[PDB]
């Protein structure tokens, strides 16, 4: 929330200082359905059919 | 395989419903009229638009039905309705009203059809003077901007091809597209914005993705 | 109520810079399919 | 100029200019067929014991005496392999050691890495028995001392004689590597079995005992990041355990 | 010979028959509609539960007729009507008015077509990412008993293609379906207990057979 | 006339002029290669599958209706076989079953046993869900009922409709074996992996459910054991996974 029309969406904020155990990010790998895969060029083709499988790369 | 350009691309879908009477007071509501752009039909657009230039063939079937009027006459036994399906090539002339010499020249090709038989259907070749359609273009008419003159493709006009003094009737025609041997070139990323007109590329800003809780949110494990 | 695989990342150390350096950092991700992928059943697209 | 290892469904990444450490010139095998032909059955899994395992971050500050880490029990709740600990009641593994930090050019130290074979370390009181617990807690890396100890069941954990009464720079008689921040980050260590028997119970003993021990101390300055991550990634090799049918 | 699969299940059956208006005051009574799944039409139901797994292809033909509503406006002159016919994969999207942008999408496959010709057709490979269709289940989808997600094979919208505010009349639509290049495997007993739902396998216990007087009875000889 | 066989740490004995059903004519096998050539990646822990594992023993009496069992989740407690359906997210095995009972020649009885695939059941009410715990206690047999069942949530498990609007006759169609006691009473039955997929969950799907139905009803006189028990092993066959790296 607050950062959808920026290019701040884009990045994943490292934070400095001494935090070696904490959790930096997490997703699912769900590309048509996931909100954060959506509308990548992936996902925008994944959405025109209906079943489809596969591995990716990322 | 399924994934191939063609099997993408070469499907039908209506892009013009109009409707035309055989006697009025108004004589636009006399024939039937469709400039063939694409740009006006979202179905294909969309799909078009992964793309800078086409080039491809064309399909056209149409489908006519008619009616009569509820105004006063009953007890009618008219024979089939005969309808006129003229094309028009980029650079011939185009009529004004259903009684005009240009329905008659040689160079339009024209169709004629009654009612009861299969739909009628032609095909059009690649015509452009060029060597392929333009998705997009950047620049000037010679002034509009987007617009290029060798993405004119042409028209189609149909009327009643009644006598005269004819009976009151009114006709709706379905004019379906499709399109073959399609080839492509120099892909582009797709339209992340809604369309606004169907001359520009116009929109308003829009977010790039749907949000979440956290960076971190991942939904539970059933 | 996913029933998919994901990818975490965890501080194993903590990052370390000398005197005069920015503080924050970023990381960029890139998404792509391989050579194998399959799709079938041409349908509508939900986004417009 | 990065190369990346897949084992099972795991996926690590380091630097193929890596300098590899075989511990005494052997790699891990299993043991061959007729050592105990008769009725001695062995059996291998193979299947989610060869894959990475990554163990927590320790932080690294300015006073850090060191973290060390008794395998097998370090293992005991990772997945499949701590399955197999249990079901069976003897085995043997070899295992492969990634130690890996993250650091700038604007801080400086330098770390050992080793791998201490039967690390029998002393009570902290001399008259005294050690407990069980202050030689291990699993997953979390204990902690050495910068002074002396004291009260009772504590290890001696002062970091100059390393829990065992020897002097500490004479621990490269066993397989190390050296971390010099000015340089690599990186050091790996590849450990086979050794006992003075053929396989033994994973509950009982204590097979060796990795050590992180820093001799020149961390320093940053003005805005830096005041801690650096060290990450321990372990893959265990060839592991073999008893007939159950 | 006549015992072979292909003589026992590659036959026709009408399996759905609904009505749908050109205009009305409910707007759900402009469209039919049909959900595809084997276990709501009784006929090939029963033959189906000898076998577990099955894969075919499938053949639809349609049979439409029309009438005028007897409400108040005679001497009607219409042309012959168009319908559209438009057939939905797994995972595609769903209209919910005869005036939706979905109708025109350029993934589903449709047919339209004029009354007095041959009765329209249209052809379904076998559509699964599974290897076979599955008669049972004994699981949770993943959480509703005995349904799993692989049988989905799609769905069925018909609609009247006219123009703008039309005439009333009201059609009716048969569904007739064919089952070819069929396969099956694993062989179950019988169904000895009459349907309750279209969903489970729910049922009433019932007795195994029909009495006689005695053990030694036997009718007597002609 | 006795052999004896082992898996692993387990021995049984049976009679070697038992006859044996291989269920559609199908021994149990891997998938071969390259079906899902290219990620899809399997395994086989091959240790502490292929051995016995012996479920507890049902008694039967004058009046017992039957038994079943549903498998997977019947081995879903029993050792490293249950601890890679916890650990593996998709997986595929064959079976073999070995029925066996005890008795005298002054006893008689007839029994059927047979392995029904995808037996999907219908719930007592008629308008309702079927709850899992009514298909399932795990390692315990559920049971038949000699009359009609009522309530909620309950399995419709009158005996003659076999819980599935069938005739109860009519299970031959299924691979079975009688077992009548004035003959043999030892049953062995062979199960390869029958499903639409190649490899699936193993907590969302029943493979098959083994039933075991009396048709003779036991009966005995004056100062004879008034019950006879019934024994099931089981040993999973060529059993495989995902890959985990």
């Amino acid at each position: 929330e607050g950062k959808l029309d920026t290019m701040e969406i884009y990045r994943i904020p490292v934070q400095s200082g001494n935090h070696q155990s904490s959790q930096v990010f997490g997703f699912q790998v769900q590309p048509g359905l996931d909100n954060v895969f959506k509308h990548t060029l992936l996902g925008e083709i994944l959405n025109y059919y209906a079943h489809w499988s596969g591995s990716i790369k990322l | 395989s399924e994934s191939s350009i063609e099997n993408f691309l070469c499907r039908s879908a209506c892009v013009y419903m109009g409707e035309y009477h055989t006697t009025n007071t108004d004589t636009s509501k006399l024939f039937a009229s469709w400039t063939i752009n694409a740009r006006r039909m979202v179905q294909m657009r969309r799909k078009l638009e992964l793309f800078t230039y086409v080039r491809f063939d064309m399909e056209v079937t149409f489908v006519i039905t008619s009616k009569q009027d509820q105004g006063t006459q009953l007890g009618q036994d008219m024979p089939p309705l005969t309808h006129q399906i003229m094309y028009i090539p980029p650079g011939g002339p185009i009529p004004k009203s259903v009684t005009d010499y240009t329905w008659q020249t040689s160079t339009n090709p024209s169709i004629f059809w009654t009612e009861g038989n299969a739909p009628p259907r032609m095909s059009i070749p690649f015509i452009s003077i060029g060597n392929a359609y333009s998705n997009f273009y950047d620049g000037w008419s010679h002034g509009v901007y987007g617009y290029n003159t060798l993405n004119h493709m042409g028209q189609i006009y149909v009327r009643h091809v009644n006598g005269s003094s004819p009976l009151p009737m009114t006709s709706t025609v379905r004019m379906y597209f499709k399109p073959k041997h399609v080839k492509v070139w120099v892909p582009r990323p797709p339209r992340l914005c809604q369309y606004k007109n169907a001359s520009t590329v116009n929109f308003t800003p829009t977010n790039i993705t749907e949000k979440r809780q956290s960076i971190n949110y991942i939904p539970e494990t059933v | 109520y996913t029933s998919a695989g994901n990818v975490t990342c965890w501080y194993q150390t903590g990052i370390v810079v000398p005197a005069g350096t920015p503080t924050s950092c970023s990381i960029m991700c890139f998404v792509s399919a391989c050579n194998d992928f399959s799709v079938r059943l041409l349908k509508d697209t939900p986004f417009i | 100029r990065v190369r990346s290892i897949t084992l099972g469904n795991s996926t690590i990444t380091t630097q193929e200019s890596a300098n590899v450490v075989v511990a005494y010139g052997r790699w891990p095998e299993y043991l061959k067929d007729n050592e105990a032909t008769a009725e001695d059955q062995p059996t291998q899994p193979d299947v989610a014991t060869c894959r990475f395992y990554t163990l927590e971050s320790v932080t690294w500050e300015r006073d850090s005496p060191g973290w060390w880490w008794k395998f097998p029990d370090a293992l005991k709740d990772m997945g499949l392999f701590g399955q197999n600990m249990y079901y069976h009641y003897l085995g043997r593994a070899g295992y492969t050691i990634h130690v890996q930090c993250n650091a700038s050019k604007f801080h400086q130290g330098c770390l050992m890495v080793v791998c201490v074979p039967e690390a029998e370390m002393g009570c902290s009181q001399v008259d005294g028995t050690v407990n069980e617990h202050s030689l291990s807690e699993g997953e979390t890396a204990k902690k050495f001392a910068s002074t002396s100890t004291n009260g009772t069941n504590t290890v001696q954990s002062i970091v100059t004689n390393a829990g065992m009464g020897v002097g500490v720079g004479n621990l490269t008689i066993f397989p190390h590597q050296w971390i010099n921040l000015r340089t690599n980050n990186c050091a790996t260590i590849v450990m086979p079995y050794i006992n003075n028997v053929p396989m033994d119970n994973m509950f009982r003993h204590h097979n060796f005992t990795l050590m992180i021990i820093p001799f020149v101390p961390l320093d940053y300055s003005s805005d830096s990041s005041t801690y650096v991550p060290i990450t321990v990634t372990v893959a265990p090799m060839c592991a073999e355990y008893n007939g159950l049918r």
